[PDB]
Order: structure tokens, then C-alpha cells, then sequence
DNA sequence: ATCGGATGTATATATCTGACACGTGCCTGGAGACTAGGGAGTAATCCCCTTGGCGGTTAAAACGCGGGGGACAGCGCGTACGTGCGTTTAAGCGGTGCTAGAGCTGTCTACGACCAATTGAGCGGCCTCGGCACCGGGATTCTCGA
DNA sequence: TCGAGAATCCCGGTGCCGAGGCCGCTCAATTGGTCGTAGACAGCTCTAGCACCGCTTAAACGCACGTACGCGCTGTCCCCCGCGTTTTAACCGCCAAGGGGATTACTCCCTAGTCTCCAGGCACGTGTCAGATATATACATCCGAT
């Protein structure tokens, strides 16, 4: 309820524990879909396929979220800000 | 088209949850959809090539799979 | 880390933190060549 | 239509299961990641052998070629525990 | 007749050779070859089961999930620098909070 | 005292035919031959492994057209396609 | 007996010793004949492109000869040859010049 | 000369650094420092002077770069300063931790 | 042997100099001794590949061009050894 | 803010030296001719499935408010570092002898590819039964304001 | 230091579809020779990494010190969030289809392989000049004076 900061760590834990995926499955399979058109046009996709590339990105985004993580600890602050995305982004080695 | 607004705020929100944060701007949303867009258009650059010089229309699991490799990254448990 | 699995640290890398020598409170003790901070499980 | 037979590494992954753990099951999922698992590592360590045997200028593959692929790419004693595993099993198979 | 049981294994050993011998890696190949890399997948196969039925048993559940799986071989070190970049699908992330992020009072 | 082999001719010709002023020493040799040498082994083994990929018993020269799409950033691979095509078209034209 | 093939195509780089690494390279087991003929296109072209920027570096500092700092300095300052060198080093190198803003007075 | 200000010389050192092309470790030193490293692995070994020379130059390459990311996160800091902990943020975060 | 000195041997002014080349200007006291240390943790993978490399071809003297090599195994290429 | 003075910065003038570019030899690869035989494509196909679409809803999202907790600007401070200089010292060329080792070559013998057929390991179809999901409720533990 | 309310864990209690195991029917893995050969052994050649010392000085050593700033503390104020609400299309489950992905069969033609000769590119001398080296100088900059 109140003390705001206390519900994060609730809810953090809870999901830390469960292992399900975040993102409804059609937005996500009409963005690949979009994305596809921009390259070529009518391509069929097996629904096993867009799957696949759904877990990839999770993956990837969530390691991002994480070094950002310790970067805003290097920083005296809790609260992640932009400038730490750019900072893990390019000292990572992938600009 | 605009489906890039898909990706809505509890979604990234619950992601960011998986990260190990509580406490986040709301003026992180826009370059966070950025990089994953610029994600996942490196990535299908090469799906479509892969699926396109095997002469096939259709797009299947395993060469995203083969992509993904090709990159950096692998996944298991797909083919 | 949950509760259950944690049953492997007892037995296995509870062996070297404590040395036993003489207390000097009173008989003998269990010195310390480690460190160990707080909320740890130990023994 | 016309039906297919595919090779799978999985009867003898699940024999193994039985042989360490007679008493717990395995999911279709499961099978399919270690699956994966063996490829990829059977793919990298051959490939890896088979590169420094061109390197060497031997037009062959001895067993001594995957035992130093063995030693570079496993860490730790780990490497020392499959070396010694192999020259076990090589040893074992050669009088027979 | 066999060719498994001449070393007491139990991954083929015809099959790899086979395999290896179609896979182009070389033109020539001995014999120990094939026996050696089915003695060595056995054991990082072991290795990695062994710790999978312990993850099973932990939350008292016959089937494996590959979430016992990921925990199983994140947690280990050894297999963390060896499966460095590396992925699971379904796999899920290992508990983990931050030391200076828990608050307390009196 | 033997017969060792290396790129010397043929890059200080093709230097001569851009820079016909400029001179060069034996280290600008060894790092060139380096560096053929190492963009030669990559592309050829991407090459490779695409040919297994769809159980191809032959490496033809459209494979490497995928493979230097896929491998080559995009603006210098549309100058590389493009220049290797007008040669093969000349080649075969004239055999 | 004559007219090389790298002369039949009006080449440089030589196409026989390619088709022939090709074929004791032990990438495959059949190759087409375009393949070395493509690779020596596509290896003079790249070869053609990092001599021409080494030229120019060459004709900004003036010097006659060419040293691996002026092929460096080529190499770094463009910015698609940075992206495909993206982890590499260079014998008696050096680093391009700059200062991050706050660091000045 | 007279006591100058910290750091102002500091920056004609760059410019002439950065500019610069050679070795900045010893070369007999660093010899015999990898001749005294590699016994554990295995006694009575030869070197290469051609070799030896080589290792250097990698090993600056990558020390170098160590330092380029490292001041880069230094600015995130706040303060012009280096300290331990950035080197230490710098290698954890590029991924061999 | 195996010896605590010549571990020092990168006195100061050579990681002076060195952070000069990369661009700094205030470093902190403190900092030449974790230098030593990650040095020493890079080299060793490099140095233990390149002995094995050494070994396996029965000769027991190394050259450059397998310490390129297994540079290039390890990720960092080099150019100008062949 | 403005000007003078010490001082490192980049430039022009002899010169000289060892690495750069060029001319020779010929032997090992590559191009010219020919063959056959095994991959490949191209016609045809037909059932799996992926696209498309429709009813119901509720779990999820979207929007507004109240505030307290955390980002952000500043100020002293005292302290750790960069600058500067006199001094010792091991780096850096210099040049010398050689054994230990790498490297090339004749050899000839144990060892891997070809192949024919077998025939049991191994892959696919069908119940099926219990490990596990769904659900309803009581027992169990945490937290913050009086 | 102590309650009220609020959450999670667990004990049933029940129903259902996925891992499993048996039967049937294949296809490629041995076994045994068979045949050619790649590398292993011993010898000889050459060449250079190492042990060794001399002499010279660029640079490391370490003290002195005067201040730039990293840090602790303060105050500030502003906006992220949690709680509540209304609002809605992702999700579920159901329909139907056509098309194209995977499979069969086939003739044909690209190429591995052999033999063939000749020519061009690396080892090897040999002449020669591009830029490092040391000298004198106009110039831009840190510092200090007002």
C-alpha cells in the first residue's frame, strides 16, 4: 500500500522468481511484422521463429538494464537515468 | 506504420523490474524502444538474407537461430 | 537466495572461516582466520 | 505427407539420466536444449582440432590434436578431469 | 557386433565418426579420435545432468524444467566461464538485489 | 634458401596503379599481407559453412555474393558486389 | 599456354594460387570456377580502397614513403573501416588525437 | 622551471604523446619478466627477439584502451580524479569479471 | 625461478607515460598496484596458450607468429607478423 | 581586462647512411586438352499449416491525484597530488664466441580409405496412466502507525 | 516495544493431457580383407639466442611544497510513484482455406582427375637517396606584473 519503495521490492522479488515472458504476443509479432515489410515484402513467418527472436531480445534488453543498474551505483544515486544507457552502450564495446 | 508505441509502459516497466531497479525516469522509454528497434532490425537484416538465399518465401526458427550465432549471441533450445 | 537449497554450505565450505583455540573468556573457543558479515549463514 | 527420419541425441542423454538419477523424469524441452548443448560443443571442439591440424601442416587427425584442443578451450581442472576421462576410455577401448 | 561397449561408454561412437568424417574438418582421422570426443561429451553431459537432478529434487519435482536447468549452470562458476555468452530459451534469471538498495529501519 | 610464398607483387602493383609517387616500407608489406590474408580466411570460411548449411555439396559464386552481403558493411558491400559482378561478367563474356 | 586467367578477366591479384588455396584449403569439396575469380575482385577492390586512403594520409603529411601511422590514421578516421576493424590492433601504432570537452581548461 | 600549476604541463605532455609513435615500457625489463613468468608453466624455455617484442605491444594495446574507458567513466564520476574502483567498474562491465 | 621482484619492473613513469597516451591527467596514488595486477592476469592467459601452442609442435622455443595466433584464438588480432 | 618575459614549439640548413628499388635464374605451379560420372535441377504433387476472421471478456492498460522521498546546487576544508630539482643507477648500444637447437632430406612401414552385406540398433505409431495444473479454503508471516 | 490489517504457504480435493513404454519395420555400421601411402627415424648443416663484458647517460629516486579539488555537510524543491478509478483489445477458442514446403524422379552437364609443357616470381646481388641528426631561429603560451 503506502511507503512507496517497499511495494518495488515485493513486487521485484516476486517476479525474479517467476520466469514467463513480458510481452503480448500480437504487438510484438505486428512490430516484427512491420519491421520485416521494411525489408521485403510478403514473407510468411513460423510462429516458432518470432517466438524465438521475442526471448532473444528480453535477454539482451534485461543485461543492458542491469549494468545500467550498477552504473547509477557508481553514481551516488538509486534512480537510473538516460545518460547511464549511453554510458553502458558505448563503454560495452557496441556502438 | 507506428507500432513502435506497441511496447507500452508496463511491459518495459516489468523488464526493468527484471533488471534490478525500482526507481526509474519517465524520460527513459524513447531510447530504450530505440535500441530495441536497432536490435532487432541488425538482427533480421541477416534473417531475411539467410531466408531469401535458401530461395524460400517463408521465414523458419532455425535460421533465426543461425543469425543469432552469426552476431555474437546463441540461443539454445530452438532447433 | 531461498530458504531450502542452501543446505550444501553446511557441509561443504563450513570448514575453514573458525580455527579452534584457547578462548580466552573462559575453556576453550572458536577463533577466527575469517571473515563473515552480517545476515550470513555460518553454521 | 511423406514422413521423415531425423537423428536426435536424445535416447542416449536420457540413458544417462537413468543411469545418474533413476528416479526423476526430463521434459521434451529439456531434451531439445541438450540436444543443442552437444551439438554445440561437439562443432566447437572439432572445428578448433581440425584448425590447428591444418596449422601444424599434418594432413591428419590424431587423438593427441583433441586432447591439446581439449586443454585450451576447458578451463580450469575441469580440463584436467575430461583429459584424464579420455585417456581413460581410449585406454579401455584399445585392448578389446 | 558393437562398437560402444569396447570402451564401456554410452554416446555412439560410430555415429560421431560417421559425423566427423562427412563434416569435412579434415581428409585423414585416426582412431582414437572418435572414441575420445564420445568419452568427453559423456562427462560434460554427466556433469551438467548430475546437477540438473539435483535442482529437480530441490523444489521436489520429478520432471526438469529447464529453469533448473539455467540455475544450475549459472550458479556454478566454472560453467559461467565457459558458457560466458550463452543464453536459454524460457531460462529465466537467477535471484539477485543489490547491497545498497535494501532499506531498514528501527 | 626455400620457396616461400606472400602478396609483394601484386599489392605494390596496385599501389603503383592509384599512387604512382608513393613509396612504401617492408612493414606496410607484412601488415597488407596480413591483413588479405585475414579478410581471405573469414570470408572463405563464412563461405564454407553457408554451403553446409543447405546440405550443398559445392561453394558457387552466388554464395559468396550472400556471404559478402552478410559479412561486409552495407555501402562497401554494394561497391564490392557490384565490382565483383562486372568481373565475372567480363570474365565469362571473354573466356 | 598463356593469357592467365587474371589477365583473362584483366585482374591483378593472382586467381590460380586463390582457386588453388581453395581447393588444399580444405573448405569444401567442389568449387565453381567464379569463386577464386570473385574472391581476387573482391580482395583488390578492399586492397585498392585502404591503399588510396593510405595515399591521401600519405599526400596530407607529406611524406614520400608510407609508415603504418599513416595507414593507422587512414584506417581510424573512417568510419566503416573502424566498424569492420572493430577488434584489431597495429604493430608501432598510435591513437588518433583528441581530448574529451570537460577535460579542458 | 618556476612551480608551474598541476596540469598545466600535463597537457603539452599529451600533446606530444598522442602524437607520438613508439614504446613506452623498457624493453629489457619486460624481458625478463616474461622470461621469469613463463617457468611455471614450464622450465627451460627460449625466447624470440622477435617474439618478445611482439607481446609488448599487445599488451600496451590493450592496457591503453583500459585507460581510454576507464577516463571516459571518470567524467560519469564527476571528478577529474582516477580511483581504483573505476578500473574495477571498467573491467567488470566490458565482460571478463 | 620465481622471484617478487621484477614485478616492479614498470616503475612509475612508464605508467605515467602510458596514461599520458590515453589521456588523463589526475591519477590517484593508489592505482599502480591494481595495474600490476590486471597486467599480470591478462598476460598469463596469453603466455599459457602460447607455451601450450609451443609444446604440442615438440619444439620448446616460441616464436611470433603462434603468439599471434593464439592472440587471435583469444579475440585481439595482431598485424605485421605474418 | 591588458601587456611584458621565460620558455617549449615547429621550421630551414649541411650530410650521410643503411634500407628501398631495381636487374638476373630457373624450377615448380598453372594453364591447355580430354574424359566420365556423380551432383543437380526441373516437372509434378498433395497434405500441413499459416493466414484470415469471428464471438466473449476480463486481465491488462490508461488516466488523474497526493506527497514524500530523492535528485540537485552550493560551501568549507584540508589533504593528496603535480610540479621542480639534485642524485644515483641500471638501460642501451657496442661488439665477441658457440653450442644448442631448428631445419632439410632419404627412408620405408604401420595405418587409414573402398567396398559388400549383413541385421540389430534405432525411429515411428497408440493407448495410458499419473505428474501436475486448477481450485477452494484455513494456517502462517510481515509491516508500519498508535 | 505493541496491535490490525494485509499478504503468502500449505492442506487438501479433483480433474486432465504429456512422458512413457510396447510393436512393428526398416538402413547404415561392422568385419574382413585389400592397397596405397604419410609420417617417423636418423643423419647432417647452419645460424643465432645466449653468456659476457665496457662504457656512457636518460631516466628513475625522492624530497619539498603550495594549492585543486573529493568529499561531507547543508538546504532545496520537484516529480515518480502508488492508489485509486474508468476503459478496452490481447487472449482465448472456434471456424475454413489455398499454397507452397517438403518429397519423388529424372536427364544432363560441371567438374575432379589425369596428363602436358612453359613461364614468372622468389632468392640474390647491387646502386643510390629520404629522412634521421645536430644547429639557429621566429613564434605562441604559462606565468606574472599592473
Amino acid at each position: 500500500r503506502y511507503r512507496p519503495g517497499t511495494v518495488a521490492l515485493r513486487e521485484i522479488r516476486r517476479y525474479q522468481k517467476s520466469t514467463e515472458l513480458l510481452i503480448r504476443k500480437l504487438p510484438f509479432q505486428r512490430l516484427v511484422r512491420e519491421i520485416a515489410q521494411d525489408f521485403k515484402t510478403d514473407l510468411r513467418f513460423q510462429s516458432s521463429a518470432v517466438l524465438a527472436l521475442q526471448e532473444a531480445s528480453e535477454a539482451y534488453l534485461v543485461a543492458l538494464f542491469e549494468d545500467t543498474n550498477l552504473c547509477a551505483i557508481h553514481a551516488k544515486r538509486v534512480t537510473i537515468l538516460p545518460k547511464d544507457i549511453q554510458l553502458a552502450r558505448r563503454i560495452r564495446g557496441e556502438r | 506504420r507506428d507500432n513502435i508505441q506497441g511496447i507500452t509502459k508496463p511491459a518495459i516497466r516489468r523488464l526493468a523490474r527484471r533488471g534490478g531497479v525500482k526507481r526509474i525516469s519517465g524520460l527513459i522509454y524513447e531510447e530504450t524502444r530505440g535500441v530495441l528497434k536497432v536490435f532487432l532490425e541488425n538482427v533480421i537484416r541477416d534473417a531475411v538474407t539467410y531466408t531469401e538465399h535458401a530461395k524460400r518465401k517463408t521465414v523458419t526458427a532455425m535460421d533465426v537461430v543461425y543469425a543469432l550465432k552469426r552476431q555474437g549471441r546463441t540461443l539454445y533450445g530452438f532447433g | 537466495l531461498p530458504m531450502p537449497m542452501r543446505f550444501r554450505h553446511l557441509k561443504k565450505t563450513s570448514k575453514e572461516a573458525v580455527g579452534v583455540y584457547r578462548s580466552p573468556i573462559h575453556g576453550r573457543g572458536l577463533f577466527c582466520k575469517r571473515n563473515i558479515d552480517a545476515g550470513e549463514m555460518v553454521i | 505427407r511423406r514422413k521423415t527420419r531425423k537423428e536426435s541425441y536424445a535416447i542416449y542423454v536420457y540413458k544417462v539420466l537413468k543411469q545418474v538419477h533413476p528416479d526423476t523424469g526430463i521434459s521434451s524441452k529439456a531434451m531439445s536444449i541438450m540436444n543443442s548443448f552437444v551439438n554445440d560443443v561437439f562443432e566447437r571442439i572439432a572445428g578448433e582440432a581440425s584448425r590447428l591440424a591444418h596449422y601444424n601442416k599434418r594432413s591428419t587427425i590424431t587423438s593427441r590434436e583433441i586432447q591439446t584442443a581439449v586443454r585450451l578451450l576447458l578451463p580450469g581442472e575441469l580440463a584436467k578431469h575430461a583429459v584424464s576421462e579420455g585417456t581413460k576410455a581410449v585406454t579401455c577401448y584399445t585392448s578389446a | 557386433k558393437t562398437r560402444s561397449s569396447r570402451a564401456g561408454l554410452q554416446f555412439p561412437v560410430g555415429r560421431v565418426h560417421r559425423l566427423l568424417r562427412k563434416g569435412n574438418y579434415a581428409e585423414r582421422v585416426g582412431a582414437g579420435a572418435p572414441v575420445y570426443l564420445a568419452a568427453v561429451l559423456e562427462y560434460l553431459t554427466a556433469e551438467i545432468l548430475e546437477l540438473a537432478g539435483n535442482a529437480a529434487r530441490d523444489n521436489k519435482k520429478t520432471r526438469i524444467i529447464p529453469r533448473h536447468l539455467q540455475l544450475a549452470v549459472r550458479n556454478d562458476e566454472e560453467l559461467n566461464k565457459l558458457l560466458g555468452r550463452v543464453t536459454i530459451a524460457q531460462g529465466g534469471v537467477l535471484p539477485n538485489i543489490q547491497s545498497v538498495l535494501l532499506p531498514k529501519k528501527t
